[PDB]
């Protein structure tokens, strides 16, 4: 679960920037 | 999901962007 | 130590808490 | 040792979020 | 190639650092 | 390559600094 909860981490980091004022959505989820 | 999807592939800014709201 | 500990299974923020002073 | 100093930057940033003024100690040892 | 894009990320954040005012050049070609 | 180099290996500060203008 490590190796994937960095990955997310860069994620919505990623997510942040190119949706910019639109926000977006983070879901885990399996 | 987006995890399942861009942490076995690296998504493209194209792809990302289909979480946005 | 902390990372044999959080880098093997995600610490919680609890136990990240024990990193505290 | 790159998987491990990749997640220590996370810790790292983990750590100061939770202790917040508590600040915190960071030993990457053994 | 993951992975390698995490890696990567944190490659340029401690380029930034290091090298200062000088800047710096990042090429992800193989 | 830096990645190739950095990514497989720990590189120091002062292998860093090669990549540096
Ligand atoms: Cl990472
Ligand atoms: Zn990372």
């Amino acid at each position: 679960f490590v190796n994937q909860h960095l990955c997310g981490s860069h994620l919505v980091e990623a997510l942040y920037l190119v949706c910019g004022e639109r926000g977006f959505f983070y879901t885990p989820k399996t | 999901g987006i995890v399942e999807q861009c942490c076995t592939s690296i998504c493209s800014l194209y792809q990302l962007e289909n979480y946005c709201n």
